[PDB]
């Protein structure tokens, strides 16, 4: 007949030593992932129009 | 599911398989019962009425 | 088309597309030919995989143009002929039930 | 490009966009004017004749 | 004003005593009827203000494109406008340009934001209800109708809490409890 | 608060729309920059249209983690809340204790008439940036949920192949430092948001030092997930199994609350579809 | 163990004859297509 369902892995001593291949690999490589932190002249008339539009954005505000 | 099947080791010989029903929705037949002795538990994608009749196909 | 007449002779060299699941289907009525003209392969259509069950095998068919007319949804663009008679009797016959194919 | 800036930024942009709609799109759509009355338009165009 | 003939109207094609060209469509009035405003003044305030935000979007948009400070002060701009309320997305500097206009404003506006939560029905009883001093925004009610109230103090705006109206509200659901005098 | 709750989640929903409806002047605004760069002849549609060509100069100004996520992922330390179903049996508990132990800035709470609302609502506004609600079968553990918080995704796997710690021998105890992932075998879009939610699930800017490593491996659709502390030596890393091991197949993906039950369903375990044991992540 | 079975190599009987089947249709459009576009290229000269 036929099914409709692949069923679960059991899990076997080659299955564990194939995850403890690759989490030795990992190890040594050094590779891991894992949640970082997040940290944290021009010209003359581009200072010109920086000032100007400076002057205008603190008005605005 | 009640009539297929005569024992529990007859239904844990056919467990996890496909099986439909007259009225066209699929399901599967997923554990043996333990009081009767051949009925079993199946889990169908809507709900089944009395009025129907479960199929399983076979070679 | 083949060069000079409207109908062409050719032999039955094997049939595409027998293995394919849904019947009646474009590559379940292609076979391929090869006309002995110039001993030259090319692949034809049969109307209808029942007359597809009439031809076999080395067995004398002989082709016409196909002529579509606008193009359809699941045909081959490319297959340019089809079988019209099957060693001397003809397909519509044959799939018609006036005539027997001798051999 | 870093370093433009002002109505020549303004301007050089609009002429490269105007060149490659130009190669591939219809006339009209492309290049309609801006509207202006008759006589302030045929006055601007016999100043810039003459 | 005589729905004059056909020769006049060749001689005086011109002539308008209702719409002239200044009174820029007439839409100063129209906006003022939509989110019904108290004056004049008050729409071209907000046009006032509208102006200087468009011409420093320009002068950014001036600026070179890569450009460090650009990016910094157009995305200041766009989170300022966002967080006050007036624009609705803040992903668009061709909105920052665009779609800041006085009918942004005018619907932050405190009558509007009462008749969106559907405090009122409509906006001219939005209007009436604050005039008559039913509404507090936070602890202190608010006397002025052209209150303009943010996100975060739409998420403020209440009944006083001894108003005919939110005894009426409760009663209706059959939920009051004169303990609080509500 | 849960005024603001309400407020903020319409709005999000709303930017959610205008982004998935202007994904397509994004793309506009690709061709253009590319023809710019390198200048081809426009298509037909973008060089008749005259607001977008007009407007690229601001959008021309203008330029991944997910979306409920972005903006606390490296700043705040998340604090879990590992509660059981109700009604734990010891076994069940023993296994909620494991999980406690596993995650650091993990709390734990025996369920005894607490509903769901209550539950949310008190984890809401104390402030815990998740819920894990375990579910067992007469001591062996079956079922794990996870739901962040602000109005965020939870996520129901199905947990099968479960061998605990106290189950094996007298080993000692866990090291609970703040330990290392591994994720392998996350590939498709589903993989990246399962990732992102167990990522973000752990603690944030381990050491470069540390002792423990945590392993999820996705094999053909079941992530197995164990400990391992390790020792480098002078040729090759040795590596000590511990904490609990268990095989655990991701079933649905919801994107309210735990409590919400009619949140709109991101993806769900389809079984009785006709090519449902051909796909993986499927 | 029987059920994994019979499931892995059904998966590759149908991924096999749906490779076998768009390998003929192609084979078949490209060669035949080639040689009635070039007798159509001729038949329009004449």
């Amino acid at each position: 007949f036929d099914r409709t369902a692949k069923p679960v892995p059991v899990i076997t001593s080659e299955v564990t030593e194939s995850l403890e291949d690759m989490i030795r690999r990992r190890i040594q490589d050094s590779n891991f992932d894992d949640l970082q932190r997040r940290t944290l002249a021009l010209s003359e008339e581009l200072q010109k129009a920086h000032s100007e539009i400076s002057e205008l954005y603190a008005n605005l505000v | 599911i009640k009539d297929m099947f005569s024992s529990a080791m007859e239904v844990a010989r056919f467990e996890g398989a496909q099986i439909k029903t007259v009225s066209g929705i699929r399901g599967e037949i997923k554990r043996a019962l333990s009081k009767p002795e051949g009925h079993y538990r199946a889990a169908f994608e809507d709900k089944i009425l009395m009025s129907d009749i479960v199929i399983l196909r076979s070679w | 088309p083949f060069g000079g007449s409207s109908h062409a002779k050719g032999i039955v060299l094997e049939k595409l597309g027998i293995e394919s699941k849904q019947p009646n289907s474009a590559i379940r009525k292609c076979v391929r030919v090869q006309l002995i003209k110039n001993g030259k392969k090319v692949t034809a259509f049969v109307p209808n995989d029942g007359c597809l069950n009439f031809v076999d095998e080395n067995d004398e068919v002989l082709l016409a143009g196909f002529g579509r007319k606008g193009k359809a949804k699941g045909d081959i663009p490319g297959v340019r002929f089809k079988v019209v008679k099957v060693s001397g009797v003809s397909l519509l016959a044959l799939w018609k039930e006036k005539k027997e194919k001798p051999r | 490009d870093d370093q433009v800036i002002g109505k020549a930024r303004s301007r050089t942009l609009e002429m490269r966009l105007n060149r490659l709609s130009r190669v591939n799109g219809h006339q009209d759509k492309i290049n309609k004017l801006e509207k202006v009355p008759m006589h302030i338009r045929r006055g601007m165009i016999d100043k810039h004749v003459k | 004003v005589r729905k004059l003939k056909h020769h006049e109207q060749k001689l005086l094609k011109k002539v308008d005593f209702l719409e002239w060209k200044q009174d820029q469509g007439h839409r100063d009035t129209q906006v003022m009827r939509t989110y019904h405003i108290q004056n004049r003044e008050d729409y071209h305030k907000y046009n006032r203000i509208c102006g200087d935000i468009r011409r420093l979007a320009n002068k950014l948009s001036l600026l070179p494109p890569t450009d460090p400070f650009r990016r910094k002060h157009e995305q200041l701009l766009l989170d300022k406008l966002y967080a006050m309320g007036v624009l609705t997305t803040k992903s668009k500097i061709s909105d920052l340009e665009n779609k800041v206009t006085v009918s942004a404003i005018c619907r932050r506006r405190l009558p509007v934001i009462m008749h969106r939560l559907k405090m009122a029905e409509t906006i001219q009883d939005a209007v009436k209800f604050i005039e008559q001093g039913h509404v507090r925004v936070g602890p202190n009610l608010i006397n002025d109708p052209a209150y303009l109230v943010t996100r975060n103090m739409e998420d403020y705006v209440t009944w006083v809490d001894n108003s005919k109206i939110k005894k009426t509200l409760l009663r209706y659901r059959n939920q009051i409890d004169d303990f609080d005098f509500s | 608060m849960l005024r603001r709750q309400a407020r903020e989640r319409r709005e999000y929903l709303y930017r959610k729309a205008q982004e998935l409806q202007d994904s397509q002047l994004q793309q506009k605004r690709q061709i253009i920059k590319q023809a710019l760069a390198q200048g081809k002849p426009l298509p037909k549609e973008l060089a008749e249209d005259e607001s977008l060509q007009k407007d690229f100069r601001y959008d021309q100004s203008l330029k991944q983690v997910d979306d409920e996520y972005a903006a606390t992922s490296g700043i705040m330390d998340p604090r879990i809340i590992v509660t059981t179903s109700r009604d734990p049996s010891t076994r069940l508990s023993q296994f909620a204790k494991e999980i406690k132990l596993l995650f650091p800035n993990a709390v734990r709470l025996n369920r005894g008439n607490y509903v769901m609302p209550n539950l949310v609502d008190a984890c809401k506004k104390s402030g815990t940036t998740d819920l894990v609600v375990l579910h067992e079968h007469r001591g062996v553990p079956t079922s794990l949920t996870i739901s962040h918080f602000p109005h965020g995704p939870t996520a129901q796997f199905s947990l099968h192949n479960v061998v605990m710690r106290h189950d094996i021998i007298n080993a000692g105890n866990q090291s609970e430092v703040n330990p290392h992932l591994i994720f392998d075998n996350f590939t498709t879009a589903l993989g990246k948001r399962v990732v992102c939610i167990l990522k973000h699930l752990f603690n944030a800017g381990p050491k470069k030092d540390s002792e423990r490593v945590i392993t999820f491996a996705n094999r053909g659709d079941f992530i197995s997930v164990r400990q391992h502390v390790y020792v480098r030596t002078r040729e090759g890393v040795e590596i000590a199994e511990v904490g609990p091991r268990f095989e655990m197949r991701l079933f649905e993906l919801r994107l309210g609350t735990l409590e919400n039950k009619d949140a709109d369903v991101e993806w769900q375990l389809r079984r009785f579809i006709r090519t449902a044991n051909k796909k993986d992540y499927l | 163990f029987e059920a994994r079975q019979r499931i892995e190599e059904k998966n590759k009987e149908s991924s096999d004859y749906h490779a076998k089947m768009a390998h003929i249709v192609n084979t078949i459009n490209t060669e035949e297509g080639a040689e009635k576009n070039k007798y159509e290229r001729e038949r329009k000269l004449r």
